[PDB]
């Protein structure tokens, strides 16, 4: 796993729009506090895959870090007459949430931010595929996947999900299935590349590796317990910065190496940085890349 | 006056089973995932003397 549990690089902001009620203890995220949106992804025998990679961004976070766009609407409301967006995109999620919540923000199929809201004070079910009325309710939303926000400039627009002899998987619709339809619970992992769709696949082949970004160096100061510190006032090798800072071989070898004059003690992060993905034969890095559990449609005739 | 009739069809050689077993062609799919040394789980202790079941 990961040492960084609570410890979110950059902004950490975990808020919808609709749901901001508790940005006094989500925004930032740090130790303290009591965010409901992040306190789910760290319990132990949920979500395994949070536990392996949590040096990254989140789905919400990348969506504030100028990652992932918004869908439209961002935040359908799941009390509404007249039907509701988000209610096809619910019906074919197997997943489970506790209760007293009123949100359960989720990928759509165009890589977006797709979630639901529930208006106070009615919370949700077991399934939470409809929401009901009224200890205390959570102010904030519950993430009904498994998956981590980064930054990738690697296209795959024509990588399209190829999930041979199944009818619907997930929430796209590969065809329309007019004969014979099995209808089974299996989970399916699933990829999000640049510019592209909500791409499925059967095998999941992860791969850590380290580069010169900030992102993959932290630091942190000396004063008179752990104090976090801004890595990404290091100046760089014959340019400029703010607030300088030494480390050892793998901290000096990417930043300028100052040691007297230095205020911090900067270090390696326990690889983080570049996560690519075994697709195609080739290796390339996804943005949201889960483990979700759904409903999968397979064929027969 | 009551019939019993007895009609044969054929004559069949059938063999009697005892052991038997489901069979069937096989291909495993393999899953890596590569992990640096003193992060996590990635010690020099943990790869070698690894059990088949954890």
């Amino acid at each position: 796993e990961d040492p960084h549990l609570r410890n979110r690089p950059g902004k950490g902001h975990n808020y919808i729009d609709g749901m901001t009620q508790e940005d006094a203890t989500c925004k930032p995220v740090t130790y303290a506090g009591a965010c409901s949106s992040f306190d789910v992804l760290l319990e132990k025998g949920k979500f395994p895959l949070f536990q392996s990679y949590a040096h990254h961004r989140t789905l919400l976070e990348a969506v504030h870090d100028t990652i992932i766009a918004k869908a439209d609407p961002p935040s359908c409301d799941l009390q509404s007459a007249h039907g509701n967006p988000c209610m096809k995109e619910k019906l074919v999620m197997k997943t489970h949430c506790p209760n007293d919540y009123q949100s359960a923000h989720y990928l759509n199929n165009d890589g977006k931010m797709a979630s639901v809201k529930c208006p106070p004070k009615y919370e949700l079910t077991e399934d939470c595929n409809f929401c009901r009325q009224m200890a205390s309710l959570k102010k904030g939303s519950y993430p009904l996947q498994d998956l981590f926000c980064q930054s990738s400039e690697d296209d795959g627009s024509k990588l399209k999900t190829k999930m041979k002899g199944v009818c619907e998987v997930g929430v796209q619709a590969l065809k329309k299935c007019d004969g014979q339809l099995s209808t089974a619970h299996e989970v399916v992992p699933f990829a999000v590349f640049k510019n592209s769709k909500k791409v499925y696949l059967d095998k999941l082949d992860l791969k850590t590796e380290e580069n010169l970004l900030p992102d993959s160096f932290v630091c942190f100061e000396h004063k008179g317990e752990l104090k976090s510190f801004d890595i990404s006032q290091c100046p760089k090798i014959g340019g400029h910065g703010s607030k300088k800072c030494t480390g050892d071989a793998a901290f000096c070898s990417a930043y300028e190496c100052t040691a007297q004059y230095a205020n911090a003690y900067c270090s390696h992060a326990n690889g983080s940085g570049i996560v690519q993905i075994q697709v195609s034969g080739v290796w390339k890095k996804p943005l949201c890349v889960g483990y979700e559990r759904v409903v999968v449609k397979r064929e027969l005739s | 006056t009551k019939f019993l009739k007895i009609k044969t069809v054929s004559s069949e050689l059938s063999c009697r089973e005892g052991q038997s077993y489901w069979t069937g062609s096989f291909s495993p799919k393999c899953l890596s995932s590569r992990r640096c040394h003193l992060v996590g789980e990635c010690h020099v202790n943990r790869c070698l003397s690894w059990r088949d079941n954890e």
